[PDB]
């Protein structure tokens, strides 16, 4: 998971 | 908006799509190509494809199981187009190139058109 | 194999999948969370969820048009799962956290229950 | 384009  | 990401999530929803195609399971059309038949899902093929698009938004096309190729189209172009649909992957060969670049110039697939065309011009 | 591969593909695949779903275009199912309606294609679901796979490839439940979730199913926590699903982008917020958690394991939507968990763990 |  990542901030996009 | 403040959405977190799941990197891998478009690659595994497209594997798990190929898994459907191999099984046959919920595919709702099949493309006819010099008498060579392919089951797809219509959504997928509307998702890589500027011709299938026009095609499932047509009102009566819409509703059909079946559907027709231009008798000029290589069903061994269509198959490499239909797994680099599914997969991303494009299976380009010396021996395949020109059929693979009529098929997706037909077929609408302007990213498949722009590396044929590059790999052709490396070669002259 | 000596395939290559478009990088961007399944990417691009998903936000056209969504596309249809926004327009209501082949669409093939309701899923109804407590009298709240929600359309979208048999295909993604069961490319996100283990619940929609087990589901849709049951022989009898295979062709129906509407599908009820258990009535403990929040309309909001399916709503966000299902633009998860369309999207890869997860609105996870402190007051929707419960929710969408106890949403994605009714599904079986894994890697959401380990965000969730995780997020959780850090507020403890 | 790469090689995957
Ligand atoms: O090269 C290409 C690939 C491609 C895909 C599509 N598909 C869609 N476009 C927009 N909204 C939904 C969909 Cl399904 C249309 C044109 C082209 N042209
Ligand atoms: O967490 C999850 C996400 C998920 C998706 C599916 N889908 C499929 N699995 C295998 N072949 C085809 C499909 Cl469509 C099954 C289980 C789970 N569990
Ligand atoms: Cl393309
Ligand atoms: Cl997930």
């Amino acid at each position: 998971w990542v901030i996009p | 908006d403040s959405c977190i990401q799941f990197t891998r999530h478009a690659s595994d929803v497209l594997l798990n799509l190929n898994r459907l195609r191999s099984r046959d399971i919920l595919t709702d059309v099949v493309i006819v190509v010099s008498r060579e038949q392919f089951r797809a899902h219509k959504t997928v093929l509307m998702a890589c494809s500027g011709l299938f698009y026009s095609i499932f938004t047509d009102q009566l096309k819409c509703n059909l199981s079946v559907i027709n190729l231009d008798p000029e189209i290589n069903p061994e172009g269509f198959c490499i187009l239909l797994d680099f649909m599914y997969t991303s992957r494009l299976n380009l060969r010396e021996g395949n190139i020109m059929a693979v670049m009529a098929t997706a110039m037909y077929l609408q697939m302007e990213h498949v058109v722009d590396t044929c065309r590059k790999f052709i011009k490396a070669s002259e």
